[PDB]
């Protein structure tokens, strides 16, 4: 299917405490296989995958320059984006950045994208079309009108359409024993009784891959949207995802409920009902 | 904006000197560049706001720095004859990927020795009578002689003020002995007046040469740097 | 391969 | 592959008025922008052009310049060349994946030689203020060579153009001395 | 929201089994900023060498982390994950629950 790179930057200033902390991570889809921490002994972008493994040394030395340029960047950022909002140097900012390229099944280009973040809001975005940028406030304006004087928009594309889309496919290719995978959710239903005139249905997705899952309850064949829990995907941490989705059912009213499984590694969609 | 210092250095082969930059105000990037008649212009090394940001093909004798002020030093250590060299910074209001501005360079003569070297020698040759009578126009040529390296800056200073206008000076000095690897130089200068101008005695003409030579170590005179001048004043005869 | 193509703010 | 920059000609010497020709090509193709600089003496360098790997060619006054980045080649063309463009003319490129830094060519010395409206060439014989003398060769065309003597005791500079603002005039000259004594100027620069 | 709060999951790695070998999760998710302080805890007192995912975020520029350590599950022993973020007036404990 799809497939996507993205690079995520989060660079963090620390008043009286130092230079501001600055962490990199780049995915391919839900796999991580790099990262740089500016607190970290090494001082080198670090393998987090083993197929990156064999990219050779000049690799590792570009990847390790152009991570700590892009810290020293985001270092200088924080001071000028501080000016524009008049804030204080006693206050601790956060910019954060992720730009990356998406490539269909054919590995085509599909499209690129850069959002950038201040203090968890949306500060700058590379429009669908790479040639324009929406501002989100005027601070933001003064960012567009330098990124548009210096091509910003011009180059990010060369990048994006180009060199992106060249790199992830090179990753899939040495990745592909687990990068083109697909682990189908293993899936059970749990009953627990909660009173003697209700109990709670928890329906189960463990070990699958990709992160994509629609987990939803039915009463006789009616999606039950209220009355239900469903929490956030969480890593295994073996590279696997898990979620559940739980309903409150009346004592002796079991069956009128069903779970429906929706995944990539999935044939058809599953229905699970429970089983005393 | 960009200033470099010193503009001149002349050092023997094995000992260390310090180049100086300043950025223009408020620039974030220094990079510093080696012009050699055999490679021409080559990146050496960069810096972003204090930081190393990317190293060229720069020896390990060769290191540098930016400190908090933004200022650069590169220090070349163990000289080479092969070090000789314009050695160039340029600084950028950002990375340096649109802009880089240079400074005006400094110059490096590496030499086997010092015992080499000498001041320059000056005279100021009067106009031709024949110019005079033909023309109505006076050329007066300054010669420098008998120096080395040629590391030299002539400038004409009429009645204790430098002048450009009528004024044009060798592209580069001339080798007195041209089988000789440590041949002396000579260069030649011509400051050309009216016929009126020459002639009037109130007109004062001097020839300035500033030579750039060697606190370092020395029997026949000193060659530090020092100015030569030769004078002449206007005749009516 | 990170984009190496830096602008400021 | 290693990005090598290389420039023809070395060297050019033309009269005023011609439009010139500057060529310059380069090994690798994955270049962010390619910038033209001019060097002059004890002034360092500076920026004439700078075109983007999405230019096909950018004008600044007289100066025009093409990117063909596939073909791995740039063209200068200097308009109606004056004096004040004499100058070395540097070619210079950005290599994708770095940090901004210049690729350089040797460059192309170039030299602009001025009209000489009233040619009267002359040689005169100059006399030491404080014996000692020297021969000024003056107010020759710039279609003139001046070659060093074939004497290993005769020195000969190279030509050069003085302006006396003030006359709006302009005149070549080359000098020439001896070790020997009395050297005569008749035949210095012939 | 400038500071959000972040979202707490507790879970193993594999279905618990008592004396079996595992992994203690806990999924820290939807906070801003990005300082927070996780422990995982046995029987109320901090277990010593935990190791937690590289600093990123979601598409609502929320930042998560994994923090995990191994673990061999008891029927008596008690495990825990406790927090404490800007956001928070003190340290929040989510008990681990094997059927959560």
């Amino acid at each position: 299917g799809s497939h996507s790179m993205r690079y995520f930057f989060t660079s963090v200033s620390r008043p009286g405490r130092g230079e501001p902390r600055f962490i990199a991570v780049g995915y391919v889809d839900d796999t991580q296989f790099v990262r740089f921490d500016s607190d970290a002994a090494s001082q080198r972008m670090e393998p987090r995958a083993p197929w990156i493994e064999q990219e050779g040394p000049e690799y590792w030395d570009q990847e390790t320059r152009n991570v700590k340029a892009q810290s020293q960047t985001d270092r200088v950022d924080l001071g000028t984006l501080r000016g524009y909002y008049n804030q204080s140097e006693a206050g601790s900012h956060t910019i954060q950045i992720m730009y990356g390229c998406d490539v269909g099944s054919d590995g085509r280009f599909l499209r690129g994208y850069r959002q950038d973040a201040y203090d968890g809001k949306d500060y700058i975005a590379l429009n669908e079309d790479l040639r324009s940028w929406t501002a989100a406030d005027m601070a933001a304006q003064i960012t567009k009108r330098k990124w548009e004087a210096a091509h910003e928009a011009e180059q990010l594309r060369a990048y994006l359409d180009g060199t992106c889309v060249e790199w992830l496919r090179r990753y899939l290719e040495n990745g592909k024993e687990t990068l083109q995978r697909t682990d189908p959710p293993k899936t059970h239903m749990t009953h627990h009784p909660i009173s003697d005139h209700e109990a709670t249905l928890r329906c189960w997705a463990l070990g699958f891959y990709p992160a994509e899952i629609t987990l939803t309850w039915q009463r006789d064949g009616e999606d039950q949207t209220q009355d239900t829990e469903l929490v956030e995907t969480r890593p295994a941490g073996d590279g696997t995802f898990q979620k559940w989705a739980a309903v409150v059912v009346p004592s002796g009213e079991e069956q009128r409920y069903t779970c429906h499984v929706q995944h990539e590694g999935l044939p058809k969609p599953l229905t699970l009902r429970w089983e005393p | 904006g960009v200033t470099q210092t010193p503009k001149h250095l002349i050092t023997a082969t094995g000992q260390r000197v310090t180049l100086r930059c300043s950025p223009r105000s408020g620039d974030l990037s220094v990079y510093w560049y080696q012009q050699s008649l055999d490679q021409g212009l080559q990146f050496l090394i960069q810096y972003y706001n204090g930081e190393e940001r990317a190293k060229g093909n720069i020896l390990e004798r060769f290191s540098a720095q930016q400190f908090p002020d933004l200022h650069s030093e590169l220090n070349l250590s163990s000289l080479e004859l092969g070090d000789s060299a314009l050695y160039f910074c340029a600084s950028s209001p950002g990375g340096g990927h649109n802009e880089q501005f240079f400074g005006p360079g400094t110059r490096l003569t590496v030499l086997e020795d010092l015992k080499n070297v000498f001041p320059p020698e000056v005279a100021v040759f009067e106009p031709s009578e024949a110019e005079i009578s033909h023309t109505q126009k006076a050329t007066l040529v300054c010669l420098a002689t008998g120096f080395y390296p040629d590391h030299v800056e002539l400038s004409w200073w009429v009645n204790g003020k430098e002048v450009h206008s009528g004024v044009c000076t060798d592209p580069q000095p001339l080798k007195e002995q041209p089988a000789l690897n440590d041949s002396r130089y000579a260069l030649s200068s011509r400051l050309r007046v009216s016929a009126t101008f020459w002639q009037d005695p109130r007109n004062h003409f001097r020839c300035q040469v500033q030579f750039y030579g060697l606190n370092d170590e020395w029997d026949r005179a000193k060659p530090v740097t020092q100015i030569v001048s030769a004078e002449a004043w206007g005749r009516a005869d | 391969e990170l984009f190496s193509y830096l602008i400021e703010k | 592959m290693k990005q090598e920059v290389t420039q023809i000609p070395a060297a050019l010497s033309v009269p005023e008025g011609e439009n010139l020709v500057l060529n310059c090509s380069f090994t690798d193709s994955a270049i962010y922008n390619l910038q033209w600089f001019r060097q002059d003496p004890g002034k360092g360098l500076t920026s004439l052009l700078l075109i983007q790997s999405s230019q096909r060619e950018q004008t600044s006054g007289r100066l025009n310049a093409s990117l063909d980045k596939s073909s791995g080649r740039s063209t200068l063309y200097i308009a109606a060349s004056q004096p004040g463009d004499s100058a070395t003319y540097l070619c210079a490129v950005r290599q994708r994946g770095s940090q901004g830094n210049l690729i350089f060519g040797k460059g192309t010395k170039l030299s602009v030689k001025p009209n000489i409206q009233n040619p009267d060439p002359a040689v005169y014989q100059l006399r030491d203020s404080k014996d000692k003398s020297v021969c000024l060769f003056t107010d020759f065309d710039s279609q003139t060579n001046v070659s060093q003597s074939k004497d290993s005791d005769v020195y000969i500079t190279d030509k050069c153009v003085l302006d006396m603002r003030s006359m709006d005039f302009k005149s070549n000259s080359a000098v020439a001395w001896s070790n020997k004594s009395d050297f005569a100027c008749a035949n210095a620069f012939n | 929201m400038i500071q959000r709060t972040p979202k707490i999951q507790v879970y193993s790695r594999h279905p618990a089994e008592n004396g079996k070998s595992n992994f203690l999760n806990c999924y820290v998710s939807g906070f801003h900023p990005s300082d927070i302080e996780v422990d995982l805890l046995k029987n109320g007192e901090r277990i010593e060498k935990v190791e937690h995912s590289d600093l990123s975020f979601s598409k609502d520029w929320s930042f998560y982390l994994l923090y995990y350590t191994e673990f061999t599950p008891t029927e008596k022993d008690e495990y825990a994950c406790r927090v404490n973020h800007v956001t928070l007036s003190q340290p929040k404990i989510v008990k681990w629950d094997r059927d959560m």
